[PDB]
């Protein structure tokens, strides 16, 4: 697992010995090189995981979580290298220092044996995330928000901790192997009742769960583009990777606990789909829809199946892929009209039309168009689901009604209609920005064709 | 064909009607077979002869992995993990192989309902028994298990089987 | 493309259900001064059309020749 | 429909219900009913593929016809005298049903009137 | 219905663009002379489309038709299939009266 | 759309607009022409039979129950002419417009194709940038200090000058750009 | 020139299709399952040389 | 936004809004794409009278028809080998009730 | 002398049936003419920018400024606890979660008690 | 081709349009025609409706109402 | 079908006008549906994802 | 194709042959620069109906507020020449 971490650690003094003129280059052929190695790891056994040593292992669950981390980092670099121009040597490069620290405490987290390491590796990516936010953030909120995304994770994980650190004064140890070979049923009491919520809460905050998730609509919006994209493709599956992980030692009590939480999930899904008609801001609509996307792999999660376990991981996958598209097509209008409002600037198909392409493909992934993987998670969660409770389907397929709703919609203000007269400085799409939205939605195609690779350790 | 086994995948003799035409008209259809073999059919199987005598130049062997027995679940300790883990991999192992010998009776079932036709109902009635019976044995064995299934868990699941069948065979003997 | 418009002191309602308009209006009092801007309507070409019965029956004529001269062949070949 | 009118705006009892029909015994009237006549074999009509619907009294002459018409294929014009036999065939048995149709209504009509002609004649 | 449906809407696209992209049948007066083609071709797919005999929609909708009425069929459902069966014609008389019969009603410059 | 709105609608704008109004609905509901012409006919007598009255109050009256008589008579699917607001082809070619502005952002290589155009071009963006200031200072001495009490626009007054904010006016893309 | 187009966008479609369908999907088995043929009275069989027994002395009710 | 006047020259054509005016609160419900509160020519409240009754009256006449079938006067459709037993399902080891068809 | 037409939310009352247009006042007048100032004022305002040649960019709106603060921003300090606020929260927030949890448990538990007694024709239910 | 606007006038028509609507009408027409004398029973009908009054009580097997 | 809407249609040639009768603005507003369900339902649906869920 | 490039002198013509027709407006003493109100003594609801007449003429519709102004022919072939772009 060392031949990935140190390329990574490589990356640091490489960018700070790197001339003034040449950091974004080498930084971004680095980073590729280093997601083409990282591409190895999918090669995973239908037994055991690969256990490369007593400190690292990966599963066919953090094959693919490893492999989109890897590769955003890339896109992160030739999204911000635009509003970071006039920004001082030492600054941009404080920026790719942030980034990939960030990187590499991911690849450490999904990769790691043993849950004290991984809690302080899921802890420890709070840092780079809150400093970009609060240093290179362009509104007065950044601050606030900045707040909002500290203390909302630590009051829910900070008891994870103290679960933690308890399981192993009583079963003797941590290791995931360990746990998952001598787990032992939860008994139904208050003690083992708040043991459940320290275990789980924490995972909660991160996807957000609908009732926990307004910090994300204040991070998203005020962070810059390579926040917000970090933040939506890959920190709110961590949330996801340690519920799949940690749901071993909750049974047979998840039975009983799931219920307020599969309530909130479900009735969320239709609070954030129909918060999403009724927005006046984009970001916040693509951050509206990020939870709304959520919440189905929280169900999913919480069910407890294999079909549920395969579409929440495809569903993970894809929703991050989306999400990073989506922000990076807001990032290129906000770009030319420094406004995040919807209705400033409409009729844009008219003036960019491979923009307006890559809008409508962002678009139809985004409602789950067949046979994309955002589909085929959906609709193995929904099965799953189904077999769970057959009410169940009134719920999602109204969700997914309301889903193409706001999709389109949010397509149609932008792109169709007529121009506004008085904006007259839209500058014809530059090849990054092109580059930029093919290198995300190629991968997020060929996918298609090998589901098995993303389906997790279920399959 | 010999590349796969016609016991695991059998067919009925294939009756085929030999051609007994009534009109002076000529058939469309012969004629049109007769340029398909032509024109498509001919060369196409020229390629492949080339093809097969390109691969025949240079022959080598792949070969089927065997796996020894080791102990189940049941032979092992309480904590002790090593023979655990082995026979863990048995379990997963064998459920794989139960899976694709599901795969396969469900692979004769469509194949007998499309060959059959209008009397599928009636033909295929030992696939259906066949089907039956394999679908209730794996029922039996993996059902409800859930995500984190273990080769424990299906252990204690057929502990409570045959507890649950003891104990009507009990209350039946009573009477 | 190089073409000028007709007359315009032909254009009379002479004829035409104009006529009568003209003359249930002189019945109360009141006069219609468009009545020649639509006389166009009702002169040339288009003075008479085909009713529903006929546009339907279109060439009913002509596949009935066809049909009858047909079937007259055919029976008296059938009788071989 | 007159039946569906006479049926639904007058007596009830007095017409046959096509759900519960035949109410009466086959021999309750006839002396002696001989048993209807099948041709075609079930392997035959098996290996014809006929549909489950089309597989009735009259399947011989059903087969008959795709025979007719899978023999001369390119004139599809010849099998008139076949497609005509499994009409006929076809409206014998529909006919058939009306006949069964009638006889129960008359014999519901006659069984009714006997029970209330008996009640009369035990008034006194 | 595939066949005279599809054929019925190109000839309502003609018939639009001919009097320059207009739709409303109140301005379409006499086209039977005008646009003898496509005069025929309409009274073509309305006679098909109404089940004329013999046609292509006689072998579908007559049977159709048909077998409705010896069915254990809903009664409502049978007297509502007939009525719609005279709207056909109804509406088919309709749109030949209003677009092709009469006094021209679009715009003089033809 | 060209002409400035008013505060408010005099009484004969009202009538006029209601005249108008009441037309073309007859129209839509008498389909044939002959008809139409008896039934306009009809109308305008109806209308000319209160021509000449003095009354305000009465005036007034009258055109609220002609109104109300128009609203529970009007035509449920009234004929629209295909370009206007209600029309099928209203903003169809909206798509199609494109403002003259983008092609500032034209790659040396697409503006060598054109030449002449682009010239005149230019010409035209001279014009525009040496008349702007005297348009500027037209409009403040002409405006009166409180504000413009409408948005009718003055021409131009002197010999070589441009009517002010004349270039968006002028420089419409098109009614078939393409 | 004259008929370019029949042989880029029919004959070699046609080739490959075929040359996949005959040696690649029809190496695995019930890849290509096809409907039973109808057999009726009187005919023969080419595989066997069965001959399928007339259908029973029809009653003749013309 | 549909009320307004479309012969406007308003500054957003297609939004029919002008710069600088105050705007609604709920503009992104009535941006034309969507809620409409033109005024129809029949009233509401009559509209829907009509709609609902139309709807009521089409479910209790197939109410009534499905109580009031209608049908032709013949018998069951008879089929031979014993209602097609072994076609229709199966179980040869079971030798059903004969079904007796006899001629009429 | 006709049937009358009223009005409704989503159908909005005409302007030629509006009463308000035909009882009219000098006030009224002064009222329209300074409606029509203000707007022909921001008219020119805009006009003045939007014919800029000098002028590269978005020309900033005030009025959609207020109206996106006021519909994201300014909501919570002009919120106040009250009993309608409070009802309107707690039932919009709380009553579809229970509804939603009763019905899945009412569900859930049948599901459950007739698995438990063995009716429920679960065969061919391999996967879940 | 190449025919003109006209301004209030008939438009003007070439031969082959005409000629072909009026071949069509008359091929339909000897279609329906055709049709109809060779296969008049697919709309008149091929067998007769039997009267259910005109069966006898004994081919029915009805007993004289006094068994 | 055919002879009545002919009839009726004949019927529109005469020099005689008529307001419309109620099942007419029925039959030509599409039975009110659009002019309903398009109107009640979306309304009360983005009213409601602002006044209760947004807000 | 689709119509012809419509010119400033058949706007002309066919407006003054749309007038010609007009019975209360005598032919001789019509001109292209003739006052509506002031030399053919025709009244504003006469005016509308030229106007409408206009409409049904060229197959679009003018808007009251722009149509109230237009006062002689020559009032309304310019106005139709800057709704439909002709320059000649
Ligand atoms: C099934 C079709 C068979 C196709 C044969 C193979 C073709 C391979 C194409 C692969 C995908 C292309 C890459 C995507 C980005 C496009 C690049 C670009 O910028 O275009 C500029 C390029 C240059 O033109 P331009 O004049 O400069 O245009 C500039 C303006 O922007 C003007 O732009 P525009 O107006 O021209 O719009 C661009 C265009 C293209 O933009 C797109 O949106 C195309 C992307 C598809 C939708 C993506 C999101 C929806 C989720 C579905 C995901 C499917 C993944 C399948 C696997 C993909 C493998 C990579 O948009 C569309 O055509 C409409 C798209 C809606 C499609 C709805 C149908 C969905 C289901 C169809 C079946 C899918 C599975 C097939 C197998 C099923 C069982 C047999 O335009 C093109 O050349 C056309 C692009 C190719 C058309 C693809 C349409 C169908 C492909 C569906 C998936 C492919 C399956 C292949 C397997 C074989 C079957
Ligand atoms: C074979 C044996 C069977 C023999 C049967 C006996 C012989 C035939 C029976 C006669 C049946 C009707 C025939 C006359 C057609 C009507 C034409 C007409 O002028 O009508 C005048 C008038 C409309 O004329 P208008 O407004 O003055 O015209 C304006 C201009 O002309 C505007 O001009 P335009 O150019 O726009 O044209 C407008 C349009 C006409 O505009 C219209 O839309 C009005 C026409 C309505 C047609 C409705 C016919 C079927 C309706 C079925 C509804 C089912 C139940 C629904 C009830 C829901 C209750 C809420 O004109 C047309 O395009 C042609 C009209 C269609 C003619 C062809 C119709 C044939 C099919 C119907 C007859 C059935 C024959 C086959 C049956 C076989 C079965 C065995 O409508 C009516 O007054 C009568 C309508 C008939 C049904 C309405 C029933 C009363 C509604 C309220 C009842 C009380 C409810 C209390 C509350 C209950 C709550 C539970
Ligand atoms: C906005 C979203 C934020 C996140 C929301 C998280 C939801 C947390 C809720 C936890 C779910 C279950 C917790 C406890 C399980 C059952 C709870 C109780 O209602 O059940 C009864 C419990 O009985 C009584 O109700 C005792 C609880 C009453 C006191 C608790 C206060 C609950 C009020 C709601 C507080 C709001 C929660 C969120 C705080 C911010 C069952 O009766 P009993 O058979 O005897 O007990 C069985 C349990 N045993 C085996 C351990 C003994
Ligand atoms: C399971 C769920 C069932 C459905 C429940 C109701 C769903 C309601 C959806 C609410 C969506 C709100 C936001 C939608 C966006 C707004 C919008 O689209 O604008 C409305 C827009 C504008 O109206 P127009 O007439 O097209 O144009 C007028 C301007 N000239 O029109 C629409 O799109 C409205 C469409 C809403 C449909 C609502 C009615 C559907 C309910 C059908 C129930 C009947 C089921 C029958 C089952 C059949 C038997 C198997
Ligand atoms: C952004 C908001 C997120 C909120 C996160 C906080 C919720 C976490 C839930 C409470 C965490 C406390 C659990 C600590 C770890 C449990 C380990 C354990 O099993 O210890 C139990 C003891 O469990 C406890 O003592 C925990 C009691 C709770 C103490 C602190 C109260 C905090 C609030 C609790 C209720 C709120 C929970 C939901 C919060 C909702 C937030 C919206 C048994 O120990 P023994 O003494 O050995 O007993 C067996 C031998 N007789
Ligand atoms: O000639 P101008 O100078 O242009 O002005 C003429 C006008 C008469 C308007 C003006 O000079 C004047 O003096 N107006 C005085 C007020 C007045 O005329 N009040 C009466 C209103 S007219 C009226 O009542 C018309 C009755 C018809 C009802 C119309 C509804 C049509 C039914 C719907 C059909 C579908």
């Amino acid at each position: 697992m060392l031949k990935i971490i140190i390329p990574t650690t490589m990356l640091l003094p490489m960018t700070w010995m790197s001339k003034h003129n040449m950091i974004w280059i080498n930084a971004t052929v680095h980073s590729l090189l280093i997601s083409l190695i990282s591409l190895s790891l999918l090669n995973q056994l239908g037994e055991n995981s690969l256990n490369f040593s007593l400190t690292f292992f990966s599963d066919s669950l953090s094959a693919p979580l490893l492999v989109l981390t890897t590769w955003l980092l890339p896109l992160m670099l030739m999204a911000s290298q635009s509003h970071l121009s006039k920004e001082t040597t030492t600054r941009k490069k404080l920026y790719i220092t942030m980034l990939i620290l960030l990187q590499l405490f991911l690849i450490m987290t999904f990769t790691a044996t043993e849950l004290i390491l991984f809690y302080i590796l899921f802890e420890a990516t709070l840092v780079p995330t809150l400093i970009i936010i609060t240093r290179w953030g362009n509104q007065t909120e950044r601050l606030n928000a900045g707040l909002y995304f500290l203390f909302y994770t630590l009051a829910g994980s900070l008891p994870l901790l103290v679960a933690l650190v308890y399981i192993q004064n009583t079963t003797g140890s941590l290791n995931f192997l360990i746990i998952h070979y001598w787990s032992h049923p939860l008994s139904n009491s208050w003690s083992n009742i708040f043991m459940w919520l320290a275990c789980i809460m924490a995972f909660m905050v991160k996807m957000p769960l609908y009732g926990l998730h307004l910090w994300l609509p204040k991070a998203h919006v005020e962070a810059p583009i390579a926040g917000s994209m970090v933040l939506a493709a890959v920190l709110l599956k961590l949330g996801g990777y340690g519920m799949m992980r940690i749901t071993t030692i909750l049974n047979p009590l998840t039975n009983y606990m799931a219920y307020p939480f599969l309530m909130l999930s479900m009735w969320g899904m239709i609070m954030t789909s129909s918060i999403c008609l009724r927005q006046t801001d984009l970001k916040s609509l693509i951050a509206y829809s990020s939870v709304s996307h959520m919440a189905l792999v929280i169900v999913a999660i919480m069910i407890q199946t294999p079909w549920s376990f395969m579409g929440a991981t495809a569903l993970m996958i894809a929703h991050g892929l989306t999400s990073s598209m989506l922000f990076c097509l807001a990032n290129t209008n906000y770009e030319r009209v420094h406004s995040r409002t919807m209705i400033l600037a409409r009729g844009l198909q008219t003036l960019l039309p491979l923009m307006a392409t890559w809008w409508l493909v962002a678009s139809l992934t985004n409602l789950a168009l067949p046979p994309s993987i955002n589909l085929i998670g959906e609709l193995f969660i929904i099965t799953a689901s189904f077999s769970w409770s057959n009410i169940t389907i009134i719920l999602m397929g109204m969700n997914m009604m309301i889903t193409a709703l706001y999709s389109l919609y949010m397509l149609i203000t932008t792109q169709r209609g007529k121009y506004t007269h008085h904006i007259n400085n839209i500058k014809p799409s530059f090849t990054r920005e092109n580059a930029l939205m093919a290198l995300h939605i190629l991968p997020l195609l060929l996918l298609t064709l090998n589901p098995k690779m993303i389906l997790g350790p279920l399959y | 064909p010999d590349s796969w086994d016609k016991d695991v995948y059998p067919e009925p003799p294939r009756r085929t009607p030999a051609p007994a035409p009534q009109t002076s008209l000529p058939n469309p259809v012969t004629y049109l077979t007769k340029i398909f073999d032509l024109l498509v059919d001919r060369p196409v199987t020229l390629a492949r002869e080339f093809i097969e005598q390109q691969h025949a130049k240079n022959r080598y062997y792949y070969y089927h992995r065997e796996f020894r027995r080791v102990p189940d679940i049941t032979e092992c300790e309480e904590k002790d993990i090593l023979c655990m883990f082995e026979a863990e991999m048995q379990w997963r192992r064998d459920y794989k192989v139960d899976q694709e010998i599901v795969n396969i009776i469900q692979e004769r079932l469509k194949a007998c309902q499309q060959r059959e036709g209008e009397s599928y109902r009636q033909n295929c009635a030992k696939e259906l028994e066949q089907f039956t019976q394999v679908s209730k044995a794996f029922q039996d064995r993996y059902s409800d298990l859930g995500a984190h299934y273990s080769a424990r868990k299906c252990l204690a699941k057929q502990k409570q089987r045959m507890l649950a069948e003891r104990k009507a065979a009990k209350e039946a003997a009573a009477a | 493309s190089k073409m000028e418009l007709p007359d315009y002191k032909q254009w009379k309602i002479e004829g035409t259900p104009l006529e009568t308009v003209q003359e249930k209006l002189a019945a109360r009092g009141l006069r219609d001064p468009w009545g020649r801007n639509e006389a166009w309507r009702y002169s040339g070409g288009f003075a008479n059309n085909v009713s529903f019965v006929g546009a339907l029956l279109k060439g009913f004529k002509w596949g009935f020749a066809a049909f009858v001269v047909a079937v007259g062949a055919e029976y008296y070949l059938e009788s071989q | 429909g007159a039946h569906l009118a006479r049926r639904y705006l007058g007596d009830a009892s007095k017409e046959p219900d096509p759900l519960r029909m035949p109410t009466f015994p086959p021999d309750y009237g006839f002396p002696e009913r001989k048993e209807r006549e099948m041709v075609a074999t079930q392997q035959e009509m098996n290996d014809a593929q006929l549909m489950l619907q089309q597989r009735d009294y009259c399947a011989h002459y059903l087969i008959q016809l795709l025979k007719c018409k899978r023999d001369s294929f390119p004139n599809f014009l010849a099998c008139k005298h076949e497609q005509h036999d499994w009409d006929y065939c076809e409206h014998l048995d529909y006919v058939k049903r009306m006949k069964e149709f009638e006889r129960e209504r008359r014999l519901l009509q006659r069984k009714k009137r006997r029970e209330q002609r008996e009640a009369e004649m035990a008034r006194g | 219905h595939a066949f005279f449906k599809a054929m019925l809407f190109m000839c309502s696209g003609s018939i639009i663009h001919s009097l320059n992209d207009e739709q409303d049948i109140r301005k379409m007066g006499g086209l039977y002379k005008a646009m003898p083609f496509t005069t025929t071709a309409l009274i073509i797919g309305s006679l098909a489309l109404t089940g004329m005999p013999y046609l292509t929609g006689f072998y579908s909708k007559d049977l159709i038709i048909e077998a409705v009425n010896m069915s254990y069929t809903n009664a409502w459902a049978l007297l509502m299939t007939l009525i719609a069966t005279s709207l056909t014609a109804a509406y088919s008389t309709r749109i030949i009266f209003f677009a092709f019969l009469g006094k021209p009603r679009f715009p003089p410059l033809v | 759309a060209f002409s400035a709105p008013a505060a408010y609608l005099t009484h004969q704008q009202k009538v006029l607009r209601l005249y108008k109004r009441a037309l073309r609905h007859l129209e839509s509901w008498c389909v044939h022409r002959d008809k139409y012409r008896y039934f306009a006919c009809l109308m305008r007598a109806r209308f000319d039979e209160h021509k000449n009255e003095k009354d305000m109050v009465k005036a007034t009256q009258l055109l609220r129950q002609a109104e109300e008589e128009f609203w529970y008579g009007q035509h449920p699917q009234p004929y629209i002419f295909p370009e206007s607001p209600g029309g099928t082809s209203y903003e169809r070619y909206e798509c199609y417009k494109v403002p003259e502005w983008c092609l500032d952002d034209w790659h040396p290589s697409e503006k060598a194709m054109y030449p002449d155009y682009f010239a005149k071009r230019e010409q035209w963006k001279r014009l525009r940038r040496e008349s702007w200031e005297r348009e500027v200072k037209q409009l403040q001495e002409e405006t009166p200090p409180g504000g413009p009490r409408t948005e009718a626009l003055p021409p131009a007054r002197k010999e070589g000058d441009l009517p002010p904010l004349w270039w968006h006016i002028v420089t419409r893309p098109r009614e078939r750009p393409m | 020139r004259h008929s370019i187009f029949a042989v880029t966008h029919v004959l070699i479609p046609v080739w490959i299709i075929h040359y996949y369908l005959k040696y690649h999907v029809t190496a695995k088995p019930y890849t290509v399952v096809e409907r039973k043929p109808r057999i009726f009275p009187g005919d023969t069989i080419l595989e066997t040389g069965e001959v399928i027994p007339l259908m029973k002395e029809f009653p003749d009710q013309h | 936004q549909q009320e307004r006047d479309p012969w406007y020259d308003w500054d957003h054509p297609d939004l029919r809004l002008n710069w600088g005016e105050p705007i609604h609160w709920d503009l992104d419900m009535y941006i034309r794409n969507r809620v409409d509160t033109s005024p129809t020519p029949v009233s509401w409240n009559t509209m829907c009278k009509h709609l609902f009754g139309f709807v009521a009256f089409m479910l209790f006449m197939f109410w009534v028809g499905e109580i009031y079938p209608s049908y032709q006067p013949v018998g069951p459709k008879q089929y031979p080998y014993n209602d097609l037993y072994l076609e229709r399902g199966g179980d040869p080891t079971k030798e059903p009730e004969p079904v007796v068809h006899y001629e009429i | 002398s006709f049937p009358k037409y009223k009005p409704s939310r989503l159908a909005t009352l005409p302007a030629t049936l509006d009463p308000a247009e035909y009882d009219i006042s000098p006030e009224t007048r002064k009222a329209q003419a300074e409606r029509l100032a203000i707007r022909s004022r921001l008219k020119r305002e805009y006009l003045l920018q939007y014919n800029d040649p000098n002028r590269l960019g978005v020309i900033e709106d005030p009025a959609l400024i207020r109206w996106t603060y006021a519909r994201s921003a300014n909501i919570y300090p002009n919120f106040r606890p009250t009993p309608k606020t409070s009802l309107l929260g707690a039932l919009f927030g709380i009553g579809p979660l229970f509804f939603w949890y009763y019905v899945f448990k009412t569900d859930r538990d049948k599901k459950e008690k007739l698995i438990q007694e063995g009716k429920l024709d679960q065969t061919f239910n391999i996967s879940y | 081709v190449h025919i003109e606007p006209r301004y209030r006038q008939f438009p003007q028509l070439t031969r082959s349009q005409l000629i072909q609507a009026e071949f069509f009408s008359a091929t339909m027409w000897f279609w329906i025609l055709w049709r109809f004398w060779h296969d008049s029973d697919a709309v008149l009908g091929h067998f007769p409706y039997p009267d259910p009054s005109q069966w006898t009580d004994e081919e029915l097997g009805i007993l004289p109402d006094d068994e | 079908g055919f002879m009545l809407a002919l009839e009726l249609n004949n019927t529109t040639y005469y020099l005689k006008f008529k307001y419309p009768s109620q099942t007419y603005k029925f039959s030509n507003m599409l039975g009110y549906y659009p002019s309903i369900m398009h109107r009640l339902p979306t309304y009360h649906n983005l009213s409601m994802s602002q006044k209760s869920a947004s807000s | 194709s689709d119509a012809p490039p419509l010119t400033l002198e058949a706007i002309k013509d066919r407006v003054l042959y749309v007038l010609k027709l007009y019975d209360k407006i005598d032919p001789e003493k019509l001109s292209v620069n003739s006052h509506f109100m002031k030399d053919l003594g025709l009244d504003s609801l006469d005016q509308v109906e030229i106007i409408m007449a206009m409409e049904d003429e060229f197959g679009f519709e003018i808007p009251d507020i722009d149509a109230e102004k237009l006062m002689c022919p020559q009032e309304i072939v310019d106005y139709i020449a800057d709704k439909k772009d002709v320059y000649e």
